[PDB]
């Protein structure tokens, strides 16, 4: 019952009608609790509670040892094949396909790959730079050849040379613009192709945040329960003192009267 | 078996040499470009001067 | 290193990439422009002797027209190079961080899940404890009523 | 047995070597490009859009 | 006994897959080959300069 | 055979020591100088830390 209250507090879904069912559950427990106190002796109930408490402590210790063992076994350990298909493994399910848990890569390992990729780009730059220098030299040689053929000293030849240089400049500049646009297209396509991946990361990021909130809510509940249990303990001591005081002050004096 | 282990060691030495050789080649390549850029600043100014044909 | 050191490292990686990629694209554009220039120069080398027979007035008009076209293309090119290109490169540079971030997220999610589970266990224990206390509390309340009768 | 362990260790070191070398070369390349370009242009590359 | 132990140790080293660098799982020999190819490729790109 | 394998082990150790104490120390110093020179250069030009603008 308490767990159900807890899960609800955490899941904020106040379905309208759940209160009738809660009251009933609460009443059911009250009836059961009452029955327990009618059927058995207080001495036996408390004894039972003591035992339940010991069991609960032993369970916690076992869990401590088991989780310590899971942290020290960082992976060298080889998949020992042990055999009988005995346990169903159903547990609360069945589930555990997942353990690809290959050692998630470390920041160091990823960042190393990043720098390796950066070097690939720098290497490509050097290659293209060498190609551009060869082409520039080849173009200069060709322009000089064309200028030598138009050197017949006539005003028309000079103007024809200027017109050539101007047409050539236009073609080169068109070529540069088209190339840059082309490159921009590539960069856009690349960014567009990764846009989905980024959305996914955003979702993950939201999930991480949501999850952080959830952890915080849970943490608050834990703090409440801690306080709650401390208070209950004091109350149990008070309640015990009230019943004893009633017997001493109000019942024990009657036989004399 | 021992021969196979020896082969791995040889390969490791070879890859290590390759990484260090590559590092040296890049150090020379950046020194040569810094010397060439100092020389080439002089030549490029010349050719764009053909725009000054006013009289 | 502090999240801060890692961030710095990532940023460094981006900056190095931006610088290199920008220059690369500039060089790719230069190279492509030279190639087209060379191809054009080679195709029009034989036609230049036949144009020398054209009336002086037509060549002057053409040069002027070409000068105006060149200025327009230059202004478009500079706009692409100085405004559109740097933004796109920067956007692409940020994408370099994707695998690293993903890796971190994965690591965090894994950590959280582990923590949540641990919390659930603690909560469960405390609730069990409360359940026991409340049973006892009810026991005391019930006991006082019978003494009153 | 000692040789086998040393093989794995030695290789991790080689990977670290490769990494630091790649980073070195990338930073040198950055410096070379920055020296050929006017600081104002490069500033536009790195930071233009983030400055008011 | 020694002869057999030595054969096993060497076999395990050649077949064992581990995350050496990045996000990919590989044997020591594979990762070493990859690394070698990468620097061969880098060197070829520098000689064509 | 024991003597030869011992020599192989010594060669691997010498290689690793050479990489760790000689080669990586030199490379890490160059990387640190370059990163500092760069941060100083842009801090002077921008009047603020360059990384704050990218955050």
């Amino acid at each position: 019952f308490l767990r159900s209250l807890h899960d609800d507090s955490i899941s904020s879904s106040v379905h309208p009608g759940k209160e009738d069912l809660r009251s009933l559950s609460h009443q059911q427990w009250m009836s059961m609790a009452e029955k327990v106190w009618n059927t058995h002796t207080p001495n036996h109930i408390l004894a039972a509670l003591e035992r339940l408490t010991l069991n609960s402590t032993q369970e916690l210790k076992k869990l401590q040892f088991s989780q310590a063992a899971d942290l020290s076994k960082g992976p060298s350990c080889q998949l020992k094949e042990f055999s009988e298909p005995i346990t169903q493994s159903r547990s609360c399910n069945e589930s555990t396909h997942l353990d690809p848990q290959e050692t998630l890569p470390s920041f160091h390992s990823l960042i190393q790959e990043g720098w390796a990729n950066s070097v690939k780009v720098s290497s490509e730059l050097r290659r293209v730079q060498s190609q551009a220098q060869a082409l520039s030299e080849h173009l200069a040689e060709r322009i000089q050849e064309i200028h030598k053929k138009l050197s017949d000293g006539s005003e028309v030849s000079v103007l024809t040379r200027a017109a050539f240089d101007a047409e050539l400049r236009c073609v080169i500049l068109r070529g540069c613009r088209d190339a840059l646009m082309q490159e921009c297209r590539m960069l856009q396509e690349e960014a567009a192709g990764k846009k989905q991946e980024m959305k996914l990361l955003q979702q993950q990021q939201q999930n991480i945040q949501e999850a952080c909130l959830l952890l915080d809510k849970k943490q608050k509940h834990i703090q409440i329960l801690i306080k709650g249990n401390s208070s209950s303990k004091s109350q149990i001591r008070r309640s015990s003192v009230e019943a004893q005081k009633y017997v001493q002050d109000k019942l024990l004096p009657w036989p004399q009267e | 078996a021992l021969m196979r282990m020896e082969s791995l060691e040889a390969e490791m030495e070879e890859v290590t040499e390759q990484i260090l050789t590559w590092r040296e080649q890049q150090k020379t390549a950046f020194q040569m470009n810094s010397d060439a850029n100092s020389s080439c600043i002089t030549a490029q100014t010349s050719y764009l001067s053909i725009e000054n044909l006013h009289p | 290193g502090t999240t801060e050191d890692k961030c710095k490292e990532m940023m460094r990686l981006q900056l190095a990439y931006i610088c290199a990629k920008h220059k690369l694209i500039q060089m790719k554009a230069k190279s492509a422009s030279l190639k087209v220039g060379l191809q054009w120069a080679e195709n029009n080398a034989s036609v230049v002797q036949d144009k020398a027979s054209q009336k002086e007035e037509n060549l002057k008009v053409r040069i002027t027209s070409l000068k105006n076209e060149t200025l327009q293309i230059e202004n478009h090119t500079n706009s692409i190079s100085n405004e559109k290109l740097p933004g796109l490169v920067r956007d692409n540079a940020q994408l370099l961080n994707m695998p690293i971030v993903k890796g971190d997220y994965d690591l965090q999610m894994a950590h959280q899940t582990s923590c949540s589970s641990r919390q659930d266990l603690v909560c469960d224990h405390l609730m069990k404890q409360k359940a026991s206390f409340e049973l006892l509390q009810l026991g005391y309340e019930l006991e006082l009523r019978k003494h009153r009768d | 047995l000692k040789t086998d362990e040393e093989l794995a260790r030695s290789f991790r070191q080689i990977l670290d070597l490769s990494f630091k070398v790649n980073k070195e070369i990338s930073l040198q390349s950055q410096k070379a490009v920055e020296e050929t370009c006017e600081s104002a242009l490069v500033r536009q590359w790195y930071f233009d859009g983030s400055l008011p | 006994e020694t002869s057999e132990n030595i054969v096993d140790v060497v076999r395990e080293r050649h077949q064992s897959k581990e995350k050496w660098a990045g996000s990919t799982i590989s044997t020591l020999c594979e990762k070493m080959k990859e690394l070698r190819q990468s620097y061969e490729a880098f060197q070829q790109s520098s000689l064509q300069d | 055979k024991a003597k030869f394998e011992s020599e192989v082990l010594t060669r691997l150790r010498n290689m690793r020591h050479k990489i760790k104490r000689e080669d990586l120390v030199s490379i890490e110093k160059i990387i640190a100088d370059r990163e500092r020179e760069w941060e100083r250069k842009w801090e002077k030009i921008l009047g603020k830390c360059p990384f704050s603008l990218l955050k």
